[PDB]
């Protein structure tokens, strides 16, 4: 049952790397702005 | 007044006035050039150009103060732009918003970068201001090369007794004064001595083929004397005091004699005698 | 499920969408921040699963909200401008507003660090460049930069600012450049005062005597500095009593009366009087009964009183800040 | 005397002429040109560039010489130069 | 006809600085204490020579107390009638 | 009658003994050493005949030599 459950992480990870990345290759931008935000928000 | 190899000067006596003009021209430039950046007029008295060994000028240089190599193509060597601290003060105070009331000494404290900066900022202006004088006379490539503190360390000339010419410029903005020079070793104006000596030239077309007609068509008639030397003996004091008319002095066979003017060799002939008088039986003239 | 830092979310984000992708990204991105970014990988720890899901499921709901489908904005103004206004117009209004925000970023950036820092940073530098960029800061870094260079310098950048005549902002924007570009400067100052005068507090009894009179033998002056600024455990004899009374209120009773054996008489009867009357009666029988103890455990729990000083002063509770100054 | 024993360059003249650039940028092979000299008329002595006598050339047992006639003559020389 | 197969020949080369122009009367009167100007400017090269007959031109120097000249040019026909004449 | 005739005369400074192979090495700038020590009194030759001894000085910016010691042909077949 636990190879099961990593592999279909495993896939819908996967997935949504595709997703991510078609996204990122539409604007990368985005990308930077998340990136600033993650780092305006590690300091606090 | 003894003779010294270290007096090892090709002495100067000349005007130089072609160096007048463009060091003055080079003068317009230079105030045209700072009346844009520091947003002032200033005015620049161009000094007397002068003429010295190197050590003297190292020794009339305030110490401390910006020195600055450059590199002219074709002319092989080094200029020695140097830039002393009431300039750069000057500047740095204009640039950065003052009226110069309360001037600093100079504590021996180097440059700071910024001051380096605005330094660089003057000297390419200055170095085209030069470019441009240049090639109205001589076309000359001048580029920075590095940057000194210390006159001693930039070992512009082989010697210290080495003939160098010193040009300087007070430029005043305002009651505000700074002065700079302009060095160069003599060795890189030797070729162009000459060209320098005499004032430049406007006129570059119509002299070319004009003179070089009218000088054949005028000087085409012009008389001048030529002496035919027929014979070579050499005497003695001893011989000439004895010298009494009756005598024979014995000469080789002249098989071609020579017709100089003043002493310079203009043509070689054979002498004969032509409708009773001394002619001469021309062969060819001596170029 | 350890706890992931916007760092590592980035980092994992970074080294999933490619190549090409990192570097466009970094292209819309600040240089500290893309070495504060690969400060990450050269000592990141190997993502889960788990968290690898969640982070980018973070990165999923913050995309909800961050969706423009934007083209980058310094070159798309350009070729707008270039056919809006002329490229000498679309040049000279880009570099005017880089310019801008340049000196703006500058400002901002030099109103936000500890004074002294700067203040070391623009000693060397001309004074009239000095003055300029002080007026120019906020006014209380200002007078901060200001409080802690010597007298000449900071009365001849007084004069300046008195007789001020305007000052170009192009120029301007190029000094903080400058100086930014100084700030970049990979140096470790560890300066051999304040670290050494704690250095000098760590040490035993015997050997900081040790050093202070060798220093002074060296040099009077540093030695009266390092102390001046160290103070050593004798220095409660002119410690506030206010001062005394909080420490009190921490301190264990057994530490104290152990210390106190080779404390200095006087410094025993100064410190007495600050606690409570039954508590100093305490301290006294117990100090009477208590014989001779080892001078290594009074040093011990003299040490362990200056450490207590030294992190309660840390918090800013207490008042050491160089001796009892005026009283007014 | 101390000076006795100093070596001189001698140097005879047959004559001179008014010949301008044109007329000598003519002459080529076989050219002939005159001199102010008479025929057989004493050759001028000269050192260095300075008048010393005159003589004439003469031919004996086939050897060339030259036998001298005058002397510097002062007030002749104070003639000759007022030309 | 050959370029350099008098390989090894010595000559004697010499240096003048500068020449002069007048008569015995002029030098009847040179004694001890009377000195004399050479039309040579101050400064000019030396004259090279070689035998007697004109080399080069070029300045002097000392070296470890000794004279030495730095020839510069070498003589062109043009200024070889100059210093003729 | 020899009263006037101006002469030709040079000072001599340097009288090195060397053959052409230390003559085709020269080029521009190279120095060559010559005998004649530095102070040592200059001779002073007329028409390519010795004359006079003495060093150089200048006067009123101008060559010029100081002539010390004459003739006395005792001093020639030596040199």
């Amino acid at each position: 049952q636990l190879q099961q459950r990593r592999a279909n992480q495993r896939l819908g990870a996967e997935v949504m790397s595709q997703r991510i990345r078609e996204m990122s290759d539409n604007d990368p931008r985005v990308v930077a702005l998340v990136i600033r935000q993650w780092m305006s928000n590690d300091h606090e | 007044r003894p003779y010294d190899p270290n007096t090892q000067r090709r002495v100067v006596r000349e005007r130089l006035q072609a160096l007048e003009i463009i060091n003055e021209r080079f003068a317009r430039q230079f105030r045209m050039g700072l009346f844009n950046l520091l947003r002032r007029s200033p005015d620049i008295t161009v000094g007397a150009i002068r003429i010295q060994p190197y050590h003297e000028f190292a020794r009339n240089l305030p110490v401390p103060t910006n020195l600055n190599l450059i590199h002219l193509k074709p002319l092989r060597g080094t200029g020695l732009v140097v830039f002393s601290p009431s300039l750069v003060f000057i500047a740095v105070d204009n640039l950065f918003g003052g009226d110069g009331r309360f001037p600093t000494k100079v504590e021996g404290r180097e440059f700071t970068h910024t001051e380096q900066r605005v330094i660089n900022r003057m000297l390419k202006l200055a170095l085209e201001g030069y470019s441009d004088a240049w090639k109205a006379i001589n076309p000359l490539e001048v580029e920075y090369v590095r940057s000194e503190m210390q006159v001693k360390f930039t070992n512009i000339t082989t010697s210290p007794n080495d003939i160098v010419v010193n040009t300087p410029f007070h430029v005043e903005i305002g009651n505000l004064t700074g002065e700079f020079n302009i060095c160069l070793p003599f060795s890189m104006i030797e070729p162009l001595r000459e060209l320098l000596v005499n004032p430049p030239l406007e006129n570059s077309r119509h002299e070319d083929q004009n003179w070089r007609d009218n000088l054949v068509r005028q000087v085409q008639h012009s008389e001048l004397e030529l002496v035919a030397n027929f014979a070579d003996i050499p005497l003695r004091l001893s011989q000439i005091l004895k010298l009494k008319p009756g005598d024979v002095l014995p000469i080789e066979k002249p098989d071609r004699i020579i017709a100089h003017v003043d002493g310079v060799p203009v043509l070689t002939s054979q002498y004969g005698t032509v409708n009773g008088q001394y002619a001469l039986r021309v062969e060819h003239l001596i170029n | 499920m350890s706890n992931l830092s916007g760092t590592d979310k980035s980092v994992i984000l970074l080294m999933t969408i490619g190549e090409d992708r990192a570097a466009e990204v970094f292209k819309h991105l600040s240089t500290r921040e893309v070495q504060a970014l690969s400060t990450a990988m050269a000592n990141v720890r190997q993502i889960s699963n788990k968290q690898l899901t969640d982070v980018l499921s973070e990165f999923e709901q913050e995309a909800e909200q961050f969706a423009a489908l934007n083209i980058n904005a310094n070159e798309y103004l350009r070729s707008v401008l270039v056919k809006a206004l002329g490229e000498e117009r679309a040049s000279s209004l880009l570099e005017d507003i880089l310019e801008t925000r340049d000196t703006t970023s500058g400002i901002e950036t030099l109103n936000f660090m500890e004074p002294q820092s700067a203040a070391d940073l623009i000693r060397d530098e001309h004074p009239q460049i000095i003055a300029t960029i002080l007026v120019h800061l906020k006014r209380s870094q200002a007078a901060d930069i200001l409080a802690l260079f010597d007298e000449r310098l900071r009365h001849d950048v007084m004069l300046r600012i008195a007789t001020f005549g305007g000052v170009q902002l192009a120029e301007l924007t190029e000094v903080l450049n400058g100086l930014l570009d100084g700030q970049n400067l990979k140096r470790s100052k560890m300066g051999g005062v304040r670290t050494a005068a704690e250095i000098i507090n760590l040490m035993k009894t015997q050997q900081e005597e040790a050093v202070i009179t060798a220093v002074r033998e060296f040099d009077g002056e540093l030695a009266q500095k390092i102390i001046d600024e160290m103070f050593l455990f004798e220095n409660l004899v002119d410690v506030d009593d206010r001062s005394i009374q909080r420490l009190l209120q921490e301190v264990d009773s057994e530490s104290l009366l152990i210390a106190l054996k080779g404390a200095e008489p006087p410094l025993r009867e100064k410190f007495l009087r600050n606690m409570s009357q039954r508590a100093a009666d305490i301290l006294r029988d117990d100090l009477a009964n208590r014989g001779p103890v080892r001078l290594s455990q009074v040093e011990n729990e003299q040490k362990a009183i200056l450490l207590i000083v030294r992190r309660l002063a840390e918090t800013g509770e207490m008042v050491i800040g160089s001796g009892e100054d005026t009283y007014v | 005397d101390l000076i006795m024993d100093i070596p001189v360059k001698l140097t005879v003249e047959l004559g001179r002429t008014r010949m301008t650039i044109k007329e000598l940028l003519r002459l080529t092979q076989g050219s002939v040109v005159a001199l102010d000299g008479l025929a057989g008329e004493p050759l001028d002595i000269l050192i260095n560039g300075y008048l010393i006598a005159q003589g004439e050339v003469v031919v004996v047992a086939d050897k060339y010489g030259v036998r001298i006639t005058d002397i510097i003559t002062p007030s002749e020389r104070m003639r000759r130069l007022s030309r």
